[PDB]
């Protein structure tokens, strides 16, 4: 469309210790100019970021999730992807994907400036439950 | 037999520059009486060509390439030039015989948030030749180890947004540009004019 | 394949308040031939249509959840969205597809008056709860 | 060194109208009584050039243009004809010589549940060149109000099903048709025939 | 894609008597190469291999999802799917993708006989509940 | 005034055989000699012309097609050959004027856990003329019932991937092909020997 806009799929009901890929899928240019950044919303706890991705796709995770998710790019697709391994009950939230332009003068711009993020999807519903 | 130039200039959406589409026109009369009545055209360059005299010029086929770009590039649309858009997008050759036209288009092409849906190629291995059209999308490779494919550090996608805001400077607001290419031949002319 | 089928997809287990969009894809020959319904089946309960549109791309939708709900055509993935937004424990349903055909002379076939469709899906399902 | 007629009239798979195939035929002999000994032909019609004689011309190249359309559409596959096919899909040109051969091909191209797989252009904001080809998915602005690449009112997708069913009338069945185009140069010819 | 990959999609929690399509979309060559095997592993039991098909796509099926299961193909997509039909609360596991090469000489590797694959996805939830 | 074979021979990527790349050559002197001093081919064969003349022929076109292929499938890269990839990827004429050039590639193409990522075309219902390129995908009906593009029983994907890993046998291992087509038209050389 005439807007960028991006869109969450993948959640579903996990187990404790299950695997899960969310996408961003994102329509009204090429994602390849966007810094990418996952985040969560436990109910009843304010939104914390997860994860993010340069447009030169250099990543930044949060400590509670190092070691366990894996963000990457896939332009051919106009996706990013959120690879979530060992997950537990903690990690029931609403998986939101966010995207902000770099220009291509701001190439080597860093990726962990949350309050610089302009486009939001709806968020992927993720609950890991026995 | 008109010529469907009011199909080229006022087509309601152009393509992406390093997508840059072509039009073939022949067998019909050209008119630049047209161009006289147009009063909203920024750059106005004629190469190797009289501006004024082409009314009475006849030509064997006329090729109209119509893309679009920011006002800081379209210095590039110009023979010998280089640049982004014209080593990676759209070169011009420099015994170039025709016209480059290129108009503001902030009033259709730019919105509120930001129009990201015009794209430009913004690496290459190699440059592109003359009148080259380059549409592939294939993992550049900018460091030592290859990509496979893959997109990572050093390894990456080769297109670009524009991103088009009404609130910009006037050098990063798009600008339609259409390059009349006039084509003539050991073949007798087919576009003419009154 | 030779005969024309449909498939849903994004059903989760969501909260209430969350949103969902519902994928039809469509497979055999172009969905922008075929008025679209969306229809939601809760246990106990009957079958119940909420969405369909026109080949003229006109959107009709339930009372009970109009302004909630959006169905929108995407041609050039063979697909049809509906977009639900608000969601409430009472929109626990499987919500699946259907579609039928119709010719360019008679461009009426469409309307929600015109709910009996030809082709169907298996269904995707929505749960929404705490 | 036959011509490979088999291959375009015996092919499993025929193309949609607006996607229409083409294979072209050079450096060969074209036995046209492969033609003569079939009775399946609904449509056997040659235009500036005699049907009977096709075994004792000789051409410098040949096509075979193959797709399959509806019985009431197969009268659109000639010279200076008008109508969704020939205007936005596959337009012959006025000096057309060739000739165009269809048949009935309900028990193929039909399936009980209806078979949708073959597409027609239904929108286009010119006419077809003489041999032109649209394969562009491009949201069609059907009204004033832009598009902008999003399907709503006066927004339509530019490609239809036909919806082949063995029920149809004959006017709505699936014809598949070979148009047969012989090229006239100032050049040696190479597909001649016994 | 260097190397061979499989993502499945699909899962989702559903009723009784429901159905649901998983989906296996392989990636670094052609599917079609491959004998594919679905698998699924219920909380507390041992892996089950449920259905697999040949590289001349031959079927079969765990005599548990006989005549409920259907596997197929659709190497455009490089994907094989799996049509899961009258769902049970025994169903309920996570429904994991496997592939191995099938040379063309020996073009018998598939046959369920042949249970030892050497690529693997990451599995999807399919929860069956009331 | 060189004939650039080194973005040919020395190219990153190659294609799949059944969807192999063509380049063309032309402009240029072609130093053969040159090209044969890479000690690093294990096939360099010439078909229709002499060798050692070839620093002394001139052209209308030079074609250089490039693929993958397993070793002991080189030798079906010839005039003449029968195979899976002459019948059904690649296919030089009976009267093949060029070279045949290859050299294994087991260090670039070879994966430890295996690439899959070069296909080849399996099942095919006619093979290839000289010079014929298929990138269909068209189920293969194998049996007597149709497949309708439904892959089953008798009903089978056409491609196939190779599967390429270090520790194969040398004849299993991938090998790079650059085949020199030469052509002679009524029309001005563009390629010479110096």
């Amino acid at each position: 469309g005439p807007q960028v806009q991006l869109v969450e799929s993948g959640g579903n009901l996990v187990q404790p210790g299950g695997s899960l890929r969310l996408s961003c899928a994102a329509s009204g240019g090429t994602l390849a100019s966007f810094a990418v950044g996952w985040f969560r919303q436990a109910p009843g706890k304010e939104r914390e970021g997860v994860s993010c991705i340069d447009v030169i796709n250099r990543a930044n995770y949060a400590d509670s999730v190092k070691g366990r998710f894996t963000i990457s790019r896939d332009s051919a697709k106009n996706t990013v992807y959120l690879q979530m391994n060992s997950l537990e009950p903690e990690d029931t939230a609403v998986y939101s994907c966010a995207a902000h332009f770099v220009p291509p003068g701001s190439r080597l711009r860093g990726c962990l400036v949350n309050e610089l993020y302009n486009y939001w999807g709806q968020g992927t519903q993720v609950t890991v439950s026995s | 037999n008109l010529c469907p130039f009011g199909e080229v200039f006022n087509a309601t959406r152009f393509a992406s520059v390093y997508a840059w589409n072509r039009k073939r026109i022949s067998n019909c009369v050209a008119d630049y009486s047209v161009l006289y009545n147009s009063a909203s055209f920024s750059t106005f360059k004629c190469y190797g060509v009289s501006p004024t005299k082409l009314n009475d010029l006849c030509f064997t086929n006329v090729y109209a390439d119509s893309f679009v770009i920011r006002g800081d590039e379209v210095r590039q649309i110009a023979p010998g030039q280089t640049g982004k858009i014209a080593d990676y997008n759209y070169k011009l050759p420099d015994d170039f015989t025709g016209c480059v036209i290129a108009w503001n288009s902030n009033n259709l092409d730019s919105k509120v948030g930001g129009n990201y849906n015009y794209l430009y190629r913004l690496f290459r291995k190699s440059n592109l030749k003359p009148f080259e059209r380059d549409i592939s999308t294939e993992i550049y490779q900018a460091g030592s180890t290859p990509c496979n494919g893959v997109e990572g550090f050093n390894c990456y996608f080769p297109l670009q947004s524009y991103g088009f805001q009404p609130t910009n400077g006037v050098g990063y607001q798009p600008y339609r540009v259409v390059v009349l290419s006039f084509e003539l031949l050991h073949a007798p002319a087919t576009v003419c004019g009154p």
